[PDB]
């Protein structure tokens, strides 16, 4: 019992690591796109508005 | 034909096998290379007992070389009569056991301890009557304690009629490898309480101290402890490889000394203390043998009561005088003595003396003052284990704290156990 002990409990902890790293780089990746996702669609507003004040000035004749 | 297979086990138990070996090779007439080359023929009359025959009929040991590293055992085998050993008679795993009982008993020592227990089978298989093991170790590392104490539940598994009998080397603070060995001990001591017929308690503080106090070595080295052990443990077991009016083998010797079956651990003691010119007077041997400061112990025997004494001189010397002698120690100091086992104290006497000595006199002891290392090993255990400090390196190998309790309950019992024989 006390050899399949200290087998399980190195293999629960080398488990628990192997998830804790995966989860952690999925929130990683995750949280570090969306906010390129948010600096992109920010930007692309400013490209949106870019004509908007360009086609406003064809709005004179 | 009576033999005992002979175990070493761990660092300090090849040591001390080792010179154990070599003392008594000396003393058998055995050279290096395993031959034969002695006066007398006592010398060769209870050989059998220790030594296997071979080539053109030289002598091996029935000696098991056991280590979890190989390093001591390398040692042993490049050191002088590391060439007598069986070869095969090696078995070494690599990793270690880290001063860990856990990886002696549980997880390194179990990987290892079959290997050993075919070495055993083929020991003792060539053996036409087999009596006994002994086994040499310390308590306080890892393979000599953790692992040594397994190969003692095997072997009475397989062998569950012969004697079980270990030469324990008890941990002290004065001379420590690391600050797990009450532990490795506590663990230890519930296991030879269940699983040995006879211990023989030596305790690394006493050895200190004579090394220290008597032989005036300023700093001692383990070859200067292990130099009092292979006198004492050659001492021990001169009637076992020698004849004499007595017919000496464990069984009878534990049927005379163990009144009650756990309380089996002997405070062993020698005199001269040796490290000289002029052979000690039988007075003074007797003096010496039963003074507190040539135990090997560190338990004062004043503190308890001698349910059992075993005495034995070697040498030629007056037959009588160590009667006499013998029989005036009792008087002088018969409070020390139980009154309800008549005829408590017996002696024993060889005429071949120890190399260099011309007569000494080894004596072995189950005192109840024994007691004494036990509550010594017990209160430095509970004082880390109350703060469960250390513990880690065990549960990382499969033991829980529950083991651990039931071993200091153990003790505590056997401590018990021993006040309560020195109060009748
Ligand atoms: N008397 C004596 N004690 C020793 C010797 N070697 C180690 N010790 C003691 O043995 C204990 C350590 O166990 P050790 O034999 O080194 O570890 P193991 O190889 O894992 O069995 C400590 O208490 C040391 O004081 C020795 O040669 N002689
Ligand atoms: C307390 O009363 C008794 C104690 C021992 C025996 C006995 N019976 N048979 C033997 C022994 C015996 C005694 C030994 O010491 C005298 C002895 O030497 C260490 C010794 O050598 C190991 C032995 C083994 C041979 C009998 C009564
Ligand atoms: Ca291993
Ligand atoms: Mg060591």
């Amino acid at each position: 019992e006390v050899i399949q002990k200290a087998i399980e409990e190195n293999n629960n902890f080398i488990k628990m690591a192997k998830e804790k790293l995966a989860q952690k780089m999925e929130s990683n990746k995750e949280n570090r796109e969306a906010h390129l996702a948010a600096m992109l669609e920010r930007l692309q507003e400013k490209d949106k508005h870019a004509e908007e004040v360009r086609k406003n000035k064809e709005l004179k004749e | 034909m009576r033999e005992i297979v002979h175990i070493q086990a761990g660092q300090c138990g090849n040591q001390i096998g080792a010179k154990f070996w070599e003392v008594i090779s000396d003393e058998h007439g055995i050279d290096p290379t395993g031959s034969y080359h002695g006066d007398s023929d006592l010398q060769l009359e209870r050989i059998n007992v220790y030594y296997n025959e071979a080539t053109g009929n030289k002598y091996v040991p029935r000696a098991i070389l056991v280590d979890l590293e190989p390093g001591t055992m390398d040692s042993v085998r490049s050191g002088p009569f590391g060439q007598i050993f069986r070869p095969d008679n090696f078995v070494f795993g690599q990793s270690g056991a880290g001063n860990n009982w856990a990886k002696g008993h549980y997880t390194e020592g179990a990987e290892l301890v079959d290997s050993v227990l075919d070495v055993v089978r083929k020991e003792s298989e060539s053996c036409d009557c087999l009596q006994g093991f002994q086994l040499t170790h310390s308590l306080g590392g890892g393979t000599g304690s953790g692992m040594g104490t397994l190969l003692i539940s095997k072997i009475r598994e397989e062998y569950p009629d012969r004697i079980m009998n270990t030469f324990s080397v008890m941990p002290s603070p004065k001379v420590s490898d690391t600050v797990v060995e009450p532990y490795n001990a506590t663990l230890s001591v519930h296991q030879l309480v269940e699983n040995t017929d006879e211990t023989y308690c030596i305790d690394n503080e006493a050895l200190y101290d004579i090394c220290f106090r008597t032989l005036k070595l300023t700093t001692p080295t383990y070859g200067d402890l292990n130099h009092l052990v292979s006198a004492t443990m050659s001492g021990v077991t001169t009637c076992l490889r020698f004849p004499g009016q007595l017919n000496a083998d464990l069984r009878k010797l534990a049927v005379n000394m163990v009144p009650f079956p756990r309380l089996h651990f002997f405070m062993p003691g020698f005199a001269p203390l040796t490290s000289q010119y002029r052979a000690l007077t039988v007075p003074e041997l007797t003096q010496q043998m039963f003074d507190s400061k040539n135990m090997m112990a560190a338990c004062d025997p004043r503190h308890g009561r001698y349910l059992t004494v075993a005495a034995i001189f070697r040498g030629r010397m007056s037959m009588k005088e160590v009667d006499e002698q013998m029989l005036n120690v009792q008087n002088k100091n018969s409070s020390y003595f139980v009154e309800w086992i008549p005829n408590n104290v017996k002696t024993a006497v060889c005429d071949i003396p120890p190399r260099g000595l011309k007569m000494s006199a080894t004596f072995i002891g189950n005192s109840t003052a024994i007691q004494e290392l036990f509550k010594r090993i017990s209160e430095q255990f509970t004082a880390m284990f109350r703060r469960k400090a250390f513990l880690h390196w065990y549960t990382g190998e499969g033991m829980d704290e529950m083991e651990f309790t039931e071993a200091e309950s153990n003790m505590n019992d056997l401590v018990s156990e021993y006040q309560q024989y020195q109060d009748a």
